[PDB]
């Protein structure tokens, strides 16, 4: 809310939540939630991102 | 191989010296076109000689019948079409095509050069002879032995236009598709064209073309690419106002996609309502007809009903005479005729096929029962004219009822999601309710789509739920985003589309009609359009309104003041980008989509 | 009997510890699940090895004198790209039906079916979505001869799972006790998921 | 010509302005890509970044010297 022009800040990216509990305020607030992926080969997570932390970007889905 | 055709009249000269534009490469083979005046025999005959010494290349003579003089316009028509012809015979390609344009008359010149243009010669110049022949030395090589002097003491001035590419529709007219009538007349083919199709074929595609070129310029702002081809005056009729009355035709017409619409609101009432009924199976468990009296003024009550009266202006039909399997089926072809009657080429249907079931016919049965009349109806027709149907199940929340139907209706669509996947599917569930997110991660594990279904309430805390409890992919009856500026922006970001339906929100809610410029209460459709939020135009319920997708699209003209044309055709984008339909379906309405009506009334 | 004897897996080898039935030492719950890898998915993706499987199943329960029996299967292990798991669900069934209407009403083992929602060790719940929305579907689809009566929940997810819906419809449900001493998980299968019916509580 | 050559197959075009495009060239666009020979066209290219950690861009070198410079 603090800048509308020129460099902004966009959105939060997630670095290892599949927790969403204390993310209803950013979704409130219109900030897009990029969710990063960690080292393990899971696809819970991914489904935990895109249901539960209503992330729109994934980060290394392989 | 190197192919020249030349023209020939009164001098037959051309040909000769037009036979050394390469010099000692000469040419594979030539061909000339004449007319079939008598005096182009002389120089036939001094051709021939001409061509029984050097006989390297092919040789051939071609003459019109049906064209010697210049003394009329048909006839030049006529020359230029058997000239159109004649070049696509005997040269089927291009890039060995050399033309010469020197011999024939000038109206013949331009002829040439205007065939060369439009079908591309690979290159085309005009032969040259000095005078310094013939008796006198005054006049340029008119004899056999003339001629070979000319060629043989470097006398041809040959000029070289430049090669000449043609356009890319015009180079991919094969012959046999424009035959040329000969008859074999001694050493020489006498041709001659039946029908004059070449010419308006390329009439038509170079009009084509400059209208393309013409709307290069904004071919991001059209919604379909498909317009660019449009005239300028049909693309500026495209950017004004709807008229509702004189844009009936055209939006009756249009390729459709219905996204919002209800098997159990379609008959009933009417002759519909007495038709279903008559299909019934076992005429005796048929319930009584109800008196339910539609509002003065229906379809467009005066003042709103609110939604309780409009669901009970619908009880003659729905849960009470579709446990009948006659009715069911009866309801689902009529409902497929009436998609049918609209030009609707996608629709996904609501169905509840729990509150069907009867103790002989499970929801499954119901079901099973609806996809197989609805895919049946679909076979039946042909594919250029086919609507396709997708199902959708309703999981509605009772006011403290049943909750089991909740439970059965979403595993009901959890197992027909899987169990069809081609022809008419079961692609997502419809939440009226909630307005509960546990029930829904199996929905969510298996990938099926949610629409939830606002209603009887004006708060924006139910659709941020919708947006990120229940995972929406659509929003029915979202008429209050903009009084959330964070909410609307979230939606027009994340692209979820917003389904409104004209009629049902007119008569359960009400909104100013025919107003003059948008107040604080217009229907926020052009609101929404400008907010970059996709939204849709639906009908709802075709009987308990009454109005079809034309009647709804043509009532945004009152509805919202000032609404275009081009933005009926954004909304159709809109729904077609927003339906549950797969790869498969979404190429065919894509493709159908691309047939838009042209206007009938671009002259105000 | 299979219908695509060109698909049939190759025949594992699987050797049985010495002493089997009866091992010298307890092998295990991981060694016991792959002693079955030469039957089961590998093998009952066949339409025509799921009918003898169903057969010769139904004869062995004749042979033992047993009167009712309760089946557990996995409709959704052996649907393929064209068999949905409805359509497995509705094979079996009618397998087991056939040959219960084949025997005499005086030697009839009388055969239910139960669906397992096994916990899978991914975190695809999908596969559990799925046995519990064919269950509430066969549940009422069914109402005379063999019925899907319930499911079996082998394995917190399902505590987040909201079983509620199998409870509505009238679906019992049995839970197998993990491999561990968790006193907390029994206790959590009688009051959470309302159990009827608790498999290996030692 | 060119744009009423790729006229038909236009959809199939990420950006729209490659219609204008010869059809050689447009050809050459739908042919595998060489790393060693493209390397001037990818470089030339109008790139887009959503991925890009602040703290993880100087970390050895003459970078990393400049910055603590
Ligand atoms: N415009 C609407 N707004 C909200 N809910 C609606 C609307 N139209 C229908 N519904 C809900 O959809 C449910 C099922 O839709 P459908 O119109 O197919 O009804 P039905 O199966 O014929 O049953 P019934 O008419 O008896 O409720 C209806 O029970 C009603 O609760
Ligand atoms: N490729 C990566 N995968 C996962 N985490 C990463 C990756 N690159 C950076 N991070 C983590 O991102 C976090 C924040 O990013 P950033 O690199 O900007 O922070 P930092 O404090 O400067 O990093 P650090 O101290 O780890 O070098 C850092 O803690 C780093 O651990
Ligand atoms: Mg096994
Ligand atoms: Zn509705």
């Amino acid at each position: 809310e603090h800048w509308k022009n020129g460099c902004r800040v966009v959105g939060v990216d997630l670095a290892g939540f599949m927790f969403a509990t204390d993310f209803e305020p950013v979704h409130r607030v219109g900030l897009a939630v990029t969710v990063h992926a960690g080292e393990n080969d899971d696809v819970e997570g991914i489904w935990q991102a895109v249901f539960k932390l209503s992330a729109r970007r994934l980060g290394h889905a392989l | 191989m190197r192919i020249l055709l030349c023209s020939v009249g009164t001098s037959w000269a051309v040909v000769p010296e037009a036979m050394q534009l390469l010099g000692s490469q000469g040419f594979d083979e030539v061909h000339v076109l004449t007319t079939a005046s008598s005096k182009i025999s002389p120089g036939v005959e001094q051709l021939l000689r001409y061509f029984e010494m050097h006989p390297g290349p092919r040789f051939s003579i071609s003459r019109v019948q049906d064209f010697e003089d210049l003394r009329s316009e048909q006839d030049h028509m006529l020359f230029e079409e058997v000239l159109w012809r004649w070049l696509l015979q005997r040269a089927p390609q291009a890039a060995h095509r050399y033309i010469c344009l020197a011999g024939g008359y000038k109206t013949i010149s331009a002829a040439m050069q205007r065939a060369a243009a439009l079908f591309g010669a690979c290159e085309v110049f005009h032969v040259l002879c000095e005078p310094r022949f013939g008796p006198q030395g005054n006049r340029e090589a008119s004899t056999l032995e003339e001629v070979e002097q000319a060629i043989a003491t470097n006398a041809l001035r040959f000029v070289r236009l430049g090669p000449e590419p043609g356009w890319p529709q015009l180079r991919l007219l094969s012959a046999p598709s424009f035959p040329l009538e000969s008859t074999l007349q001694g050493p020489v083919h006498w041709v001659r064209a039946s029908d004059m199709r070449l010419r308006q074929h390329v009439e038509g595609v170079l009009e084509r073309s400059r209208h393309i070129l013409a709307a290069w310029e904004g071919i991001s702002e059209l919604p379909i690419p498909a317009l660019a081809a449009w005239p300028p005056s049909h693309l500026r009729w495209l950017h004004e106002p709807l008229d509702p009355v004189q844009d009936k035709a055209w939006v009756q017409a249009l390729p459709k996609v219905e996204l919002h619409c209800h098997l159990g609101g379609f008959a009933t009432h009417g002759e519909l309502l007495h038709k279903v009924r008559q299909e019934a199976a076992n005429p005796e468990s048929l319930p009584p007809v109800r008196a339910i009296p539609l509002p003065p003024g229906w379809p467009i009550p005066e003042e709103p009903i609110g939604l309780e009266r409009y669901m009970r202006l619908g009880d003659n039909n729905g849960s009470a005479l579709l446990k009948d399997p006659g009715c069911l089926r009866a309801q689902c072809r009529l409902l497929y005729e009436a998609l049918l009657a609209d030009h609707v080429a996608y629709a996904e249907i609501r169905c509840s096929p729990a509150n069907y079931a009867s103790a002989s016919r499970s929801p499954w049965v119901v079901l099973q029962e609806i996809r197989n009349h609805f895919q049946q109806a679909m076979e039946e027709t042909p594919e250029d004219r086919r609507c396709h149907v997708n199902l959708l199940l309703t999981a509605t929340r009772e006011e403290g009822g049943d909750r089991s139907r909740i439970a059965r209706h979403l595993a009901l669509a959890i197992t027909a999601a899987e169990h069809w996947k081609n022809g008419c599917r079961v692609v997502g569930v419809d939440l009226a309710g909630f307005e509960f997110a546990t029930d829904f991660e199996p929905v969510h594990r298996v990938g099926l789509a949610v629409t939830v279904h606002a209603g009887e309430n004006d708060d924006v805390e139910g659709i941020w739920q919708a947006v990120f409890k229940l995972s929406a992919r659509r929003l029915g009856h979202a008429l209050h985003l903009s009084r959330s500026p964070d909410l609307l922006r979230v939606v027009a970001e994340r692209g979820i589309a917003v389904e409104l339906c004209p009629y049902a929100n007119l008569q359960i809610k009400g909104f100013p009609l025919d107003e003059e410029q948008e107040g604080s209460e217009t229907y926020p459709l052009r609101g929404y359009l400008a907010a970059g939020v996709a939204v849709t135009l639906n009908t709802d319920n075709l009987g308990i309104s009454q109005a079809s997708l034309t009647d709804n699209l043509l009532l945004t003209a009152r509805l919202c003041p000032g609404i275009t044309r081009l933005e009926v055709l954004k909304t159709q984008v809109f729904a077609a980008q927003a339906a549950f339909a797969n790869q498969a379906e979404r190429k065919a309405l894509w493709a159908r989509l691309a047939q838009v009506p042209v206007p009938t009334d671009t002259e105000q | 009997e299979a219908a695509n004897p060109e698909s049939l897996p190759p025949v594992r080898a699987i050797p049985l510890p010495p002493g089997w039935p009866i091992p010298e030492e307890p092998i295990g719950l991981e060694r016991y699940m792959r002693l079955g890898d030469n039957n089961g998915s590998a093998l009952l993706k066949d339409p025509g090895c799921l009918r003898a499987q169903c057969r010769l199943l139904y004869e062995a329960l004749l042979a033992d004198h047993v009167a009712y029996a309760e089946i557990r299967c996995s409709p959704a292990n052996y649907a393929s790209a064209s068999r949905s798991p409805w359509v497995v669900l509705q094979e079996i069934r009618n397998h087991f039906q056939q040959a219960m209407e084949e025997t005499p009403e005086d030697r009839r083992c009388h055969v239910n079916l139960l669906l397992t929602a096994t916990r899978e060790e991914g975190g695809d719940r999908s596969r559990i979505a799925r046995h519990l929305a064919l269950a509430i579907t066969a549940a009422e689809h069914w109402k005379n001869g063999c019925r899907v009566v319930g499911v079996d929940l082998a394995g917190a997810a399902m505590f987040a799972t909201d079983f509620e819906p199998v409870h509505r419809v009238g679906l019992a449900v049995t839970v197998h006790a993990g491999e561990n001493d968790d006193v907390e998980g029994i206790w959590q299968a009688v009051f959470k998921l309302s159990a009827r019916r608790l498999g290996h509580a030692l």
